[PDB]
RNA sequence: GUUCUGGUAAGCAGGACUGGCGAAGAGGAAUGAACCUGGCACUGUGCUAAGGAACCCAAUGUCUGGACAGAGACCGAAAGAGGUAGGUGAAUAAAAUU
């Protein structure tokens, strides 16, 4: 028989099944549209979340067809997030190539000197190392097998990528010692001018000044706050049956 | 036989009637590669085919659909289900037939050079009459959300230049020698090596 | 290595054809007889030249024995395949192998 | 295939050749005995003479010459039965052969009205001069005013698979 | 069944047409136009001074196809020794209708129909061209292609309709006035 | 394109002698003279025959506009007389077959020095 | 299967005649107590039935007409127009047409 009272399903099922994420650290696994008519430019950047406060802002706007003669402004009160965003330094680069499978990666060129703070992030636990890592790759920069893989790189690719590491040293209240290393794609320009505007930077610092502006629009992605095993009146929402 | 191969150029021919022929192979025991899957013809107006593709999507089961049927949007992979259900597949014997088989949409690099077979009895201009309707898997696949079509675009232009380049590059050879043969200083070889053989 | 040069010696003194089914029915297998097709040959008629000729499976993984021998009793069909019959009956997991065809006659006593 | 019988019979009691009469029918059928059939269903509805009176003295088979397999024009005049009941009708053919003739109608309403051969009955079949023939579909044929290419193709081999570089048709 | 039937059109005097396949292309002084006929079943050639359709044993409706196809021939032909022209006509009971035209005559915006204050925008179809007439209430379209010329007049005439209100009182529109060759 | 008229030259399916139509019925079928060829020991053999248009395919014209039965024959073993059944390597005998392997097999070795 | 009586009917209730399943396997209708072929001790070689012959799956092709509807091969009524293939009977005709 059908049911008494129509009423809305409890919760959406686009995101179903809610399971938990798998590392606390995200990719930006989309980004817009390239557009060969632009400088060549970043699209992307790391940042730490610090806390709340709010502000107030004065405003003037109201419906275009108000009859209302006086240039009316007025006081808003908002709340407002503050996040933490020191200078990311590049230290390598990815070029792509399309196939019917989609992007692969042809190949990675990493800087001649590489930080302790990058260095990290490759050993599972920090105070037991040997730190033997990346030691032997430099005389690839003496052999020219750096100036046969930027040929391969510039030959054949359609998408170029940065490598770029966060500077967590700077941030003692985190207890890390691991940098986080993000992949960042760069659009604007052909192929050779983004290779050649990555090679002029490796080993060089960005400000976020280069990325954003005030009054820019943005999108940001993040993992939200845990909760652990719950029933479902908090999960989905649902009604609290009869009292007795 | 085990240990024979067979490379397909798919394009022109009616999709149900090649598959038969080649399921058939794949029983034998011969190795299978179909090129160019975007270029299979199906019989009537596309218009007919849209909604046969619609009754298809709205198949699934009911209480869980990561078990229910996979609808699968790629020429290549379409090919393939059409050849898989005229094989024994819930049996061993059919599992063995299938890992023989691959599909391609276009032609990659590695088979550009191999020699390429045909099967007379299934293309179109034999099979049909031409008083009627026909279209592209190519055509009605882009309406069901297939992403790679520009990556096939760029593929068919390599195949053209290669195509030039071979024909230029034998048609010399061919001069070459057809009018070397006709010299003496050929001719008179024969006899001095025949002399060591008579 | 005696099975490199074995196979070279058959290769060029047999036509060759593979085993694809036993005699069987919609329902029923009837696993002492076995399903060839040969190479060029193709219709009822041309098939019907070879009824009488011996036929070998050549197996070199085996631990057992090498060979297995047989003979061509009768012609199947209207495009050219035959029906054989051998030492011992043909395992399932032997469909799809290739068989050489010897080019003598033999009775149906010595297989 | 069709063939052209003529069948020869008389009546008898308990005594022999009880009327001095002999009767013939003309018949296109397979064989023999498909002619003997049709003698027994027409004698039976025209006269009232059932089998057990009747004896068939003799049958004939009719053959024509046509050596140099040349072609000619033909009218022919037929019925058959429908659910509705049974309908008359008059048409033209070309062929080498009488018979050749009637086995091209008994195709054609098998095609065009959903019949089995043997609900249809031939009445007449006659040959023809270009100035006789009445209906469109054979004169300009007749009149010797055609040509025409081919539009079906022909395989070059028996071979299931070809090579690409090959021709594969006719 | 039909035994034989042909359709034939002949070239003028400055036309030049060529045949690559079903591709049928012609030129003349107001410039080029081509069709692609490899969607019919037909054989096309040209043959002393005049293009050819044939078929053999063709059904009932195989033949109305060779026919449209001889007709559309004749209208490239036509078309490119002089173009044809539409004329359209501004109609009002109360709200006086105003138009622009822009990008050199490839954008034509409407303004004020029935007193609405938003405008319209309508493009031209391939190688036509939007011009003024007699009078402001008046224009003129003149292209080479019988297709995109008659598609573009109609698709302005379609939407330049009252909607929601009754036809018989309310008769304002932009009508087809006049079409034909040009001189 | 050719076309089926009284005097075209046809092959028939699978077959490599040619043939001639010499009355057209209906849009579908045709009178031919036939030629074939025993291979048991060269015995020809020329008759007419009833046939329909889809086993046949067009590859010429002659006149033909008035002639007789004994004529034609007359045309058609001028026709095909350079034709044969088969490749002469499969018909002689063995060491003939072998001597003009050689042949090829030699100027193969040349070839490659030379070029 | 052929027929009959009661009932709007029913895989409903109740009779008559000739074979079945009960107590009947085997091959075929994808599957099915009763339908088609056809009645069983145990082996070996040949041949046919019913039903099949692109592929699943042992064996498939040919000729002539129809038919375009995500139709048909599996499938509902009284009532109807449209398209196309043919028959017969009326006209008119300075190609034909109704």
């Amino acid at each position: 028989s059908c049911r008494n009272y129509s009423a809305p399903r409890h919760g959406s099922l686009a995101y179903c099944p809610k399971k938990r994420a798998k590392t606390t650290k995200p990719a930006i696994k989309s980004f817009p549209k390239d557009d060969a008519s632009k400088p060549v430019h970043l699209t992307g950047y790391l940042a730490y979340k610090v806390g709340m406060t709010h502000v107030v802002r004065l405003s003037t706007r109201r419906s275009k067809t108000e009859r209302v003669l006086k240039e009316t402004q007025k006081e808003v009160l908002d709340a407002v997030t503050i996040l933490e965003v020191p200078a990311m330094r590049i230290f390598g680069m990815v070029g792509y190539k399309s196939t019917v499978n989609g992007l692969k990666a042809i190949k990675t060129v990493y800087a001649e000197h590489l930080d302790e703070q990058v260095l990290a992030r490759l050993r599972k636990r920090n105070s037991r190392s040997s730190k033997l890592m990346f030691k032997l790759y430099p005389q690839k920069y003496e052999n020219g097998d750096i100036k046969r893989d930027y040929e391969l790189l510039k030959r054949e690719s359609d998408v170029v990528r940065v490598l770029a590491h966060t500077q967590v040293s700077k941030i003692p209240s985190l207890n890390l010692k691991k940098a986080h290393i993000l992949e960042i794609q760069l659009n604007g320009g052909t192929i050779e001018e983004k290779i050649e505007w990555a090679i002029e930077r490796l080993e060089k610092e960005i400000p976020v000044s280069e990325v954003f502006s005030q009054q820019d629009l943005i999108d940001v992605i993040g993992v939200t706050k845990g909760k652990g095993k719950e029933g479902t009146t908090k999960r989905f929402g649902t009604t609290i049956l009869q009292h007795k | 036989m085990i240990g024979k191969r067979i490379v397909i150029d798919a394009i022109g021919h009616v999709a149900g009637k090649l598959a038969g022929h080649i399921a058939k192979e794949l029983m034998c025991g011969i190795e299978v590669v179909i090129v160019h899957a975007e270029n299979v013809m199906f019989t009537g107006p596309i218009k007919r085919g849209v909604g046969k593709f619609n009754s298809h999507l709205n198949k699934s089961c009911s209480y869980n659909p990561l078990r229910g049927p996979f609808h699968l949007r790629s020429p290549s992979m379409h090919l393939m289900k059409v050849i898989k259900r005229k094989l024994p597949h819930r049996k061993s014997k059919g599992q063995i037939a299938l890992k023989r088989l691959q599909v391609f949409d276009g032609c990659p690099t590695e088979y550009l050079s191999v020699e390429k077979m045909v099967c007379p009895r299934d293309k179109l201009e034999y099979t049909t009459s031409p008083i009627r309707k026909s279209y592209k898997l190519g055509d009605l696949m882009i309406k069901f959300g297939w992403k790679y079509e520009s990556v096939v675009e760029k593929m068919n232009q390599n195949e053209e230049q290669f195509k030039i380049e071979e024909t230029e590059k034998q048609k010399v050879k061919e001069q070459k020698i057809e009018e070397l043969k006709k010299s003496n200083k050929f001719q008179q070889r024969v006899e001095e090596i025949m002399v060591q053989m008579a | 290595m005696e099975v490199i040069k074995k196979i070279e010696l058959k290769e060029r003194v047999c036509a060759k054809g593979t085993l694809y089914s036993h005699k069987r029915s919609k329902k029923n297998i009837y696993p002492r007889y076995s399903l060839i097709t040969i190479e060029n040959v193709k219709t009822r008629e041309a098939a019907m030249k070879y009824v009488g000729n011996a036929v070998e499976l050549f197996k070199p993984e085996s631990t057992k024995e090498e060979s297995i021998h047989g003979i061509i009793k009768a012609v199947h069909g209207r495009s050219g395949a035959v029906r054989a019959k051998f030492s011992r009956n043909i395992s399932p997991v032997e469909m799809g192998s290739k068989v050489y065809i010897k080019l003598y006659k033999m009775n149906e006593d010595e297989i | 295939a069709i063939n052209e019988y003529k069948v020869y019979g008389i009546k008898i009691d308990d005594n022999g050749v009880v009327g001095d009469e002999v009767y013939a029918h003309i018949v296109f059928a397979t064989n023999e005995l498909l002619a003997k059939s049709s003698f027994n269903k027409i004698l039976k509805k025209q006269k009232k003479i059932k089998p057990k009176n009747t004896k068939v003295i003799k049958v004939e088979e009719i053959k024509e010459d046509n050596k140099d397999l040349d072609v000619k024009n033909y009218g022919i005049d037929y019925y058959y039965k429908s659910k509705r009941c049974d309908h008359k009708g008059y048409k033209e053919f070309r062929g080498v052969s009488r018979c050749h003739a009637v086995d091209k109608l008994l195709c054609d309403i098998g095609g065009r009205h959903s019949v089995k051969r043997n609900l249809i009955f031939i009445m007449k079949v006659k040959e023809l001069t270009v100035d006789e023939i009445k209906k469109d579909k054979i004169k300009i044929f007749a009149m010797e005013d055609v040509e025409y290419p081919a539009y079906r193709n022909v395989l070059r081999s028996n071979k299931l698979f070809v090579s690409e570089n090959e021709k594969l048709f006719n | 069944v039909y035994v034989y039937v042909e359709e034939k059109v002949q070239i003028p005097e400055g036309c030049k047409v060529e045949v690559v396949n079903k591709k049928v292309t012609v030129t003349g002084p107001k410039g080029t136009v081509s069709k692609d006929f490899s969607h019919i079943f037909v054989f096309i050639d040209i043959h002393e001074e005049n293009v050819r359709c044939r078929l053999w044993n063709c059904r009932k409706q195989e033949r109305s196809k060779l026919i449209t196809c001889s007709k559309l021939i004749k209208n490239m032909i036509d078309g490119s020794m002089s173009g044809y022209f539409y004329e359209l006509k501004a109609a009002y009971k109360h709200f006086p209708i105003t138009f622009e035209i822009k990008e050199n005559g490839k954008l034509l915006i409407v303004k004020n129909f029935l007193g609405q204050k938003w405008a319209r925008e309508f493009k031209m179809i391939g190688d036509t061209i939007i011009k003024q007439g007699v009078t402001k209430d008046h224009l003129i379209l003149e292209g080479i292609s019988k297709e995109d010329v008659s598609q573009t007049a109609g698709l302005i005439q379609n939407n330049c309709l009252p909607k929601n209100l009754d036809r018989r009182i309310f008769q304002d529109g932009v009508y087809i006035a006049t079409k034909g060759l040009i001189e | 394109m050719y076309f089926i008229k009284p005097g075209c030259l046809i092959k028939k399916k699978f077959s490599i002698y040619t043939s001639i139509v010499i009355s057209v019925i209906d849009n579908n079928s045709v009178v031919i003279q036939s030629y074939d060829k025993s291979d048991n020991g060269d015995v020809i053999s020329i008759d007419r025959e009833v046939i329909n248009v889809s086993k046949i395919v067009p590859i010429g014209n002659i006149d033909i506009k008035n002639k007789s039965k004994k004529e034609i024959d007359g045309i058609l073993v001028e026709e095909n007389r350079n034709l044969k059944n088969k490749d002469d390597v499969l018909l002689m005998n063995d060491f003939e077959r072998f001597k003009e392997q050689l042949k090829k097999e030699v100027e193969d070795m040349v070839i490659e020095e030379m070029a």
